[PDB]
């Protein structure tokens, strides 16, 4: 089999880690959903171009 | 008043955004093929507050108890309001006379 | 867990079938609400009805009048009187089953959360062909039975009393029966002792002069 | 009391009915939400419902005598088709969520 997604492969060090207190998880998660949103947006733009 | 309205939908929010978080935090972990089974503290901690708060507002929309007492409403009737029968009215009085006779 | 499954079949197969079946018993209450019934009854009917009720609530409540009144009217009432749609409620049930049979049998729905044992496996999965899969995983025609019958608490929530949802005779044999049950029937008054009751303790005279009196409206 | 209106008695039913199945649809949602499962979960339904008993408590306050006879249907009542919704939303989330 192929070896697993660079672009997924390397994200698993950088998404779903501990990085501080309680008030911390929260608030990267919310900043990915933010930029999710963005890449969801960016997509449907070039629908038209 | 209607407070808990917006506090109830403000609960539902909350708890949907848990379950878009849960669901995609789920979505990740089984990309990364990892059998510890982690869930985050702070989800749960969220997902419990929104519905102890949520179940809290809508137990106090859903009505007012009325006294089982058959006599309980009667207490402040008078016979000035007994006495009218709307479908024996009659319209032959003084009071024609007294308002544009 | 045990199988992967494509996200597509879950954005599209599990959402459309709740929408379908929500929307279908709204339908069939409002249907069944516009061609209920149009009953027309003929004015002996009705008379015979409200003697028949006037004699039942003289005989239930009797005991808050003389004795003599009573008996006047206990002696009235023995000489003188008593003596002288559905098709469409069930069929579209089983249609718009057959129907999704038809149009979305053929893969994984959803799993339950807890374990089962072999005799729930042939409900559940009834349009796979799998032999040794367990019966936690449903099929798409059991989940649509499922959410049918897991709705009838929200119907009677979301709309009025309970609907969207499945499960005289004769004037002389009811005049007879209503003259022998009136004839067992003796007075017993329920002012004998109120005065003894009354003088007990003193008047509640409590919370009555509160607040103010009225000035106009609102 | 000598004399009872069925229009309360009946009122107040729909408000414990309209309580006790919105409850158990929003504990049957969290409970998915939560990914327990199995028997485990079970548990937290109760602890749902006993919450629900304690908060009409809340709303009934003092001179509950007046609204009922007692406390027994304010706690014991409708423990049937709640838990059928439960186990329905139970369900459909525990799919939508932890599974795909």
């Amino acid at each position: 089999d192929l070896p697993l997604t660079g672009a997924q492969a390397e994200l698993e060090g950088e998404f779903g880690k501990k990085a501080d207190g309680l008030l911390g998880m929260f608030l990267k998660r919310l900043s990915s959903q933010l930029i999710l949103l963005q890449a969801w947006t960016s997509h449907l733009w070039k629908m038209f171009y | 008043p209607s407070l808990w309205k917006g506090l109830v939908g403000i609960g539902l929010f909350a708890l949907a955004h848990a379950a878009f978080s849960a669901a995609q935090h789920r979505s990740y972990m089984r990309l990364t093929e990892k059998e510890d089974e982690s869930l985050p503290i702070d989800i749960v901690l969220q997902t419990l507050l929104a519905f102890a708060v949520t179940c809290y507002g809508i137990v106090h929309i859903a009505g007012e108890f009325k006294d089982m007492d058959a006599t309980s409403e009667l207490k402040n009737k008078t016979f000035d309001t007994l006495r009218n029968h709307p479908s024996f009215y009659v319209f032959n009085h003084r009071g024609r006379v007294l308002f544009r006779p | 867990p045990e199988l992967l499954l494509d996200s597509n079949i879950r954005l599209w197969v599990v959402l459309p079938i709740v929408i379908i079946t929500f929307f279908v018993g709204m339908i069939r209450h409002y249907v069944s609400i516009l061609l209920q019934s149009d009953k027309k009854l003929t004015q002996e009917q009705v008379s015979d009805s409200q003697v028949l009720i006037r004699s039942r609530v003289l005989r239930e409540n009797g005991k808050y009048i003389p004795k003599q009144s009573f008996l006047t009217r206990k002696y009235y009432f023995n000489n003188p009187e008593d003596g002288f749609g559905n098709v469409t409620n069930v069929l579209p049930m089983i249609l718009i089953g057959g129907w999704i049979n038809m149009t979305f049998s053929g893969f994984v729905t959803t799993k339950v959360p807890f374990p089962l044992t072999l005799r729930f496996k042939p409900m559940l999965q009834q349009g796979i062909e799998l032999l040794t899969l367990d019966a936690s995983w449903v099929s798409s025609a059991s989940w649509y039975f499922l959410n049918v019958f897991g709705l009838r608490s929200i119907y009677s929530l979301i709309l009025g009393q309970d609907n969207a949802a499945d499960q005289p005779a004769d004037t002389n044999k009811a005049f007879k029966t209503e003259w022998e049950a009136l004839e067992l029937t003796d007075h017993q008054w329920a002012l004998d002792d109120v005065e003894e009751e009354l003088m007990a303790k003193d008047l509640h005279f409590e919370g009555m002069f509160k607040k103010e009196l009225q000035t106009s409206i609102f | 009391p000598p004399f009872i209106s069925e229009a309360a008695v009946r009122g107040n039913a729909a408000v414990l009915d309209y309580c006790r199945t919105s409850v158990s649809a929003l504990s049957g949602a969290t409970a998915g939400i939560l990914g327990l499962t199995g028997l485990y979960g079970f548990i937290f339904y109760l602890l749902a419902s006993v919450l629900l008993s304690l908060l009409l408590i809340l709303k009934a306050g003092r001179r509950w005598n007046k609204y009922f006879k007692s406390r027994r249907p304010l706690f014991t009542g409708g423990l049937i088709g709640g838990l059928f919704t439960y186990v329905l939303f139970w369900t459909f989330l525990y799919g939508m969520v932890h599974v795909y």
